[PDB]
């Protein structure tokens, strides 16, 4: 949306990745898979709950109509009641939809934000001993197996460790053979 | 052998200010500003320059009508608001009544 | 402090005229938009007495005869028409500042 | 002062107060809140 | 936060960095040392003043209770104006604690902008002859004296004058050392 | 302004591309010139227009005054109703400010995304087939001609199919010229 990742530069999302919001999908020589992002997706929801909650409770006071009674010659101060309990009604509306809308946006822009935010921890991780492939993957130039890929997802990815490895991918692949 | 580095960075303090955020509550700040007043100073004072008509255990009926209780008022010098207690003690005397006599306070606030 | 200069010093004004005597303020006295300019009358031989309080509004009791006029720096009581009751020596105080100061005062015949 | 309550005076910059909703002078506006603080900085590390 | 620099891939911020919000470490032979981005810095606190002023303004009118008394057998417009008066305190008082809360956020991820605006401002000039490292640093190719990192501090730095250098490191990398 | 594009890498816009907000040009052998991405624009107008319509919809129902008169011992209601009645154009004036004030900056922002988000549409297409110039350009290390061009603008651009040249070029450039 505003970040470009949801249903932009990553198009389309996983059907198959059920135990979060956000995760991965590797393959290797040992399988393949989907995982979430526990703590990403934590916050997400932290933030959304927290949300939520303030919205209920900002709207906690607001204006609460009260029947009163008006004869046939108190008409003006019961038009005067009816116009000022609706005027609020009317605001409080207003209030709360223009409420609904304004972060609703927010929200879907968090997302948004969120997994860009996501990728982007991957993709200082890994720097050039992988390759970015613009579809929100990266091809690793080494041999990643399921310990190694568990290290990229938790943030304790060695490079200076692969780094070696890498390179010597490179070399090949620069020459074309 | 390392090589030189420059790094991109930002402002951090003791601070302990904390603000509110909808998604977050209590986000510790290295800087704020409060914008509520909470304090005053308990007493009654004059306003611009002028000293307030303090009714002490004077209505304001009391005052107007001239209960002898409220002979301290008998002629008062120009004032810049009313001030009046729950319950004065010193009010209609001689029991009774005052005619559209909130209209008439009414009518004071503009005096 | 405010140094207060009543002029003039002396005034001699024929019966049923216009006494007009000045006052200045060295600082200004006039802030709240108010002038706390004060006049003061001392009839011969008793203690002085109020006419005007902040520089325009009489004191009750007091006749229209006296204008209190001006603001800021320079002020005025206007006594016009002068009576016979009017001899006196006539002072104004500033309130606006601390210490409160009084003017030379001046004598009217 | 600038601003009476019936409780007493206020002195102050501040754009709101909540003392007391029934002010004469020149007041900030009042507000039912217990605490009103705008960020200026940024967020905190430690 | 949401863009991801602020307590993001620049973890923690700097204590000893006392003269700007914003700013850069720098670290060569001659020493190491703070400095400031003054005109970013300057950016965001004239764009944070005008937006306290804003608020500040924009609540300048604004309800304002006055005291009416009513006796015994107007009991319903004594009501009326309670909950009228009431009426109008939680309405502002809403409005005021919202635009509070919503500000905040923008306030605060405002921030987090401003800083990863200046690191990509510096990411686009230095790009192959310096190494991201991921973490907010640069590692030059080339050596980066004093004069060098004021060039870099003020959008003066020269990359065509360090290319040279900068490819004859990445070779001597390439082979190994 | 948020995200740095519109008046920030990218320095300034065309005056000489009327055919929409967002686009690009081209140069190559053949030539130069201007050109609109369609689908963006859309979506930008298409946004700006709901959002534009929102708000006058959203304010359609809003406090509407009457006359009402008061006799000389009714001041107290009288006085009640007006300021009931300026409580509520009180109230929307700061709604309607505020809302304007608010949104303008999302729509500022938002177009602000729109480049941006362009930009990396093109960025993660290209890759190492082309260098990012840090101004937000792209020059390619192959030739790219007048039906080529159009392929990169509306999302066709081959990448395998030009990769072979772009490695080629890039070794003389490594020789020095
Ligand atoms: C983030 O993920 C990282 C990647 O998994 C974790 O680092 C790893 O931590 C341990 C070090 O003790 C280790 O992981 C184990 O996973 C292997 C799965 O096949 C396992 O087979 C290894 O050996 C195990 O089994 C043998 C006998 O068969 C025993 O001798 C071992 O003691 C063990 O029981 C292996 O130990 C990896 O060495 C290490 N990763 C790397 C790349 O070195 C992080 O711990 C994790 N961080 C957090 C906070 O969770
Ligand atoms: C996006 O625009 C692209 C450029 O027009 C377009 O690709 C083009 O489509 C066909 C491929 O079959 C070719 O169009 C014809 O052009 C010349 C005219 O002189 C003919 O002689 C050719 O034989 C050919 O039939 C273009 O060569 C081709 N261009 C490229 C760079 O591939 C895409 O189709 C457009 N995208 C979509 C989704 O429609
Ligand atoms: C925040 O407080 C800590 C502790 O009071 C400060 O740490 C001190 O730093 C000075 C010099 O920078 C040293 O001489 C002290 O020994 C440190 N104190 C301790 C307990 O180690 C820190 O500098 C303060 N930060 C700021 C920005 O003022
Ligand atoms: C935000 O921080 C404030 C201040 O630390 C918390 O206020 C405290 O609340 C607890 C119980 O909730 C009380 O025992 C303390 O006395 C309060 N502190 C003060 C100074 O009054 C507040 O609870 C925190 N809010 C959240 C949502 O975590
Ligand atoms: C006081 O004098 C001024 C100036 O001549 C005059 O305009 C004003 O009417 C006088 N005030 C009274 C109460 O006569
Ligand atoms: C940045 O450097 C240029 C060239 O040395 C100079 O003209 C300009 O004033 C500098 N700006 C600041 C803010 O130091």
């Amino acid at each position: 949306g505003l970040f470009g990742a949801i249903a932009g530069f990553i198009e389309g999302g996983w059907q198959g990745m059920v135990d979060g919001w956000y995760g991965y999908h590797h393959s290797n020589e040992q399988g393949s898979g989907y995982a979430a992002d526990k703590e990403s997706t934590q916050k997400a929801i932290d933030g959304v709950t927290n949300k939520v909650n303030s919205i209920i409770d900002k709207m906690n006071t607001q204006f609460e109509a009260v029947g009163r009674e008006f004869n046939n010659l108190e008409r003006r101060i019961e038009n005067l009641n009816k116009k000022m309990e609706d005027g609020f009604l009317d605001v409080w509306t207003y209030n709360a939809e223009l409420l609904v809308l304004m972060e609703n946006e927010r929200t879907l822009d968090f997302h948004d934000s969120n997994v860009k935010n996501l990728y982007d921890k991957v993709r200082l991780q890994l720097r050039d001993n992988a390759k970015e492939l613009g579809n929100g993957c990266f091809e690793f130039y080494h041999k990643c197996d399921n310990e190694c890929m568990e290290s990229v997802r938790n943030g304790t990815y060695d490079y200076p460790q692969y780094s070696e490895e890498a390179r010597l991918k490179r070399e090949e692949i620069s020459s074309g053979r | 052998d390392p090589g030189d580095q420059i790094c991109i960075g930002y402002h951090a303090n003791n601070s302990t200010e904390q603000v509110d955020t909808i998604m977050e509550k209590n986000v510790t700040v290295t800087h704020a500003q409060d914008i509520l007043e909470k304090k005053h100073n308990g007493k009654l004072c004059d306003l611009d320059g002028v000293k307030p008509l303090i009714l002490r255990d004077c209505s304001v009926a009391g005052w107007l009508l001239g209960n002898p209780m409220c002979d301290e008022f008998i002629n008062v010098p120009e004032w810049s608001y009313i001030v009046e207690k729950a319950n004065p003690v010193n009010d209609l005397c001689y029991p009774g009544d005052f005619n559209d006599y909130e209209e008439l306070k009414h009518l004071l606030s503009r005096i | 402090d405010i140094v207060l200069t009543q002029s003039p010093g002396s005034l001699t004004v024929s019966l049923g005229q216009r006494a007009t005597i000045s006052c200045r303020a060295s600082e200004s006295v006039d802030n709240f938009g108010k002038s706390f300019m004060h006049w003061y009358q001392q009839k011969p031989g008793q203690s002085p007495k109020l006419l005007i309080y902040r520089a325009s509004n009489r004191e009750f009791g007091i006749p229209a005869r006296f204008n209190g006029s001006g603001s800021g720096t320079d002020f005025a009581l206007t006594i016009n028409p002068v009576e016979a009751d009017d001899v006196a020596t006539y002072f104004c105080q500033q309130s606006n500042e601390d210490p409160r100061t009084f003017g030379g005062g001046t004598k009217l015949e | 002062t600038k601003c009476q309550t019936p409780m007493g005076a206020i002195n102050s910059s501040m754009p709101f107060h909540n003392i007391h909703p029934l002010t004469i002078g020149e007041c900030p506006k009042y507000v039912k809140s217990n605490r009103l603080v705008l960020a200026t900085g940024l967020r905190n590390s430690p």
